[PDB]
């Protein structure tokens, strides 16, 4: 069921990078496990997802517009996920401007 | 003539290899080329890195597990690294397509699969279902 | 099934009287009706003396 | 014991010439890679305009062509690729038309790259292919074609 | 008046040669621990490929085994215990294996541990086994094995 509803995703795993300054506990700007991110990830694995309620939340500030999308996915069994995972839809694209 | 090539052709040899823990290079199409490897220690499984610069002061080979598939292996060329010459600095490399005219000069559509050389850089090529030399000017680069 | 606002149903010929293939199986017996009397007439029936 | 060659449909490449054919009248097949094969006419009689169709096949005496009315864009005829319906047809859906370059078995265990110059079928069907550098005609089996 | 010995299915422990047998295209069996017990195969022909069945039997005239392609891990081959198909079978499922260490009774009442070391049963399917230390062969009812 869960495999004929969803959509074919990559999923990669998610941990802190070892770059991250010991006495900041912030991390380097630019380096190739994180492009500035406080997060690295692992290698990509492949799996079917269901995801709903696709939403492209914009806010308009003084700094600038802005998105804030949410959704809400349901996975498959035996697998387990962790905060600040990341999946992402090839097949899927998005406009902007 | 030159040997900066020196591909495997058996997948046993490549695990040969591998067990004796000697780091492989593998060709990818319209992509990042890959180096590949077997883990060290009590659990043996096969790790990879997208760093292929050589080991340095400055410069250290990033390591992580992947479930690498046979099939990659059995299909594309696969190197040892240290043994692998970047390039070859020729017009057409190899298994490129190129229009040729025969030796009844009819035009025919081959690919390339020679390296000779003189001690000047002047390259001759052979192509795939003949037998005699091609120069460089003579074949023409088959567009996609 | 229900899943998280995600439903998938199924109804299916298969019953507790009835199986999923019985009525492509009644319509081959009714053609196969029609087809094997119209078949022996091409014989005829069987006769002995006594 | 063979049928003769068998020709392919030629694709359409300049505007020029389909804008001719259909000042003409001749009937156009369009290809669009989203939603499906169409047929392209301008109206007969003095009302003119151009019309569009969805009834692929010979007008037979009992199959009626049925067209509408369809603001056909300069772009479309551009970007997609166009026949006439006298050549595209069922007649010949070929594996690798002429012109495919393809890589086919030599006797000498190599596996040489050709392209296809000619075609013909037999009475059974299977299509006979003519390559460059060689004299003798080569089967569909045989063949491998290698893509990009 | 007993059936002769019985062999256990060896586990292949060593890469290289399950990859050996595979190139050759000899079948393996692969059990893993998540999933199912699978048969694994490299493609008949020029068109090379790992391939994947689970019609776990041998090829019988009336049982066709299906296949399927599947990219196969080189670690799944590596933690999973692996197996040729023409061992692995139901011709054996033997509660204690050849090379099991056992708690077996003996004549003084002292049980004492051994190893077995052969395999045979009679013909009403009792396993007879032969310990080290020891010269009779032993029954499955009088042994017991401990675990950890
Ligand atoms: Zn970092």
């Amino acid at each position: 069921f869960i495999n004929d509803r969803g959509i074919k995703v990559l999923w990669e795993e998610a941990y802190f990078c070892p770059c991250l300054n010991p006495d900041t506990g912030h991390p380097r700007v630019d380096c190739p496990r994180c492009h500035g991110k406080g997060i690295a990830y692992l290698p990509p694995k492949e799996t079917i997802m269901a995801i709903q309620s696709q939403e492209k939340g914009t806010n308009q500030l003084d700094i600038g517009i802005l998105d804030t999308g949410t959704a809400i996915g349901t996975t498959q069994l035996e697998k387990r996920i962790s905060y600040r995972d990341r999946f992402t839809v090839p097949e899927v694209l998005m406009p902007q401007q | 003539p030159i040997q900066d090539a020196k591909p495997i052709d058996d997948i046993v040899d490549i695990m040969t290899y591998l067990k004796n823990g000697k780091v492989l290079r593998v060709k990818q199409d319209n992509q990042g080329d890959i180096l590949v490897r077997m883990s060290p220690g009590k659990h043996k499984f096969t790790e990879v890195s997208r760093d292929l610069d050589k080991e340095s002061f400055y410069y250290k080979r990033h390591w992580v597990l992947y479930n690498v598939s046979v099939n990659s292996l059995i299909t594309f060329d696969v190197y040892l690294d240290e043994e692998y010459s970047e390039t070859t600095k020729v017009k057409y490399p190899k298994d490129t397509i190129v229009e040729y005219t025969r030796e009844d000069q009819e035009k025919d559509v081959a690919m390339i699969k020679e390296i000779l050389t003189d001690n000047n850089g002047n390259y001759f090529y052979a192509l795939i279902g003949e037998t005699m030399l091609f120069d460089e000017n003579k074949l023409n680069k088959v567009k996609d | 099934l229900e899943v998280d606002g995600i439903t998938e149903t199924i109804g299916t010929t298969q019953s507790a009287m009835y199986g999923g293939a019985s009525a492509q199986i009644l319509q081959i017996n009714e053609d196969i009706k029609e087809l094997l009397d119209g078949l022996r007439a091409y014989f005829g029936y069987n006769m002995i003396g006594l």
